[PDB]
């Protein structure tokens, strides 16, 4: 995918969750979120679809207290928010 | 769209 550089915070979360680098793809980004989603328990597993960011530094990057997988084009607004490519 | 994520 394309390579972006997180700023401070974002790279902060990727590398609570193991991600070693400064510079990553697109795909890379995406997986160590999930990664932090999972590892956080940002979600209920009965309704995967629903990300519960309130009360965490995914919901002060992302600016929304909750939202939808389904919401592509606003994940990655959210995203790149936090990325300079 | 499976956490442990991204089409």
């Amino acid at each position: 995918e394309t390579l972006v550089r997180p700023k401070p915070l974002l790279l902060k979360l990727l590398k609570s969750v193991g991600a070693q680098k400064d510079t990553y793809t697109m795909k890379e980004v995406l997986f160590y979120l999930g990664q932090y989603i999972m590892t956080k328990r940002l979600y209920d597993e009965k309704q995967q679809h629903i990300v519960y960011c309130s009360n965490d530094l995914l919901g002060d990057l992302f600016g929304v207290p909750s939202f939808s997988v389904k919401e592509h084009r606003k994940i990655y607004t959210m995203i790149y928010r936090n990325l300079v490519v | 769209v499976w956490f442990g994520f991204x089409x």
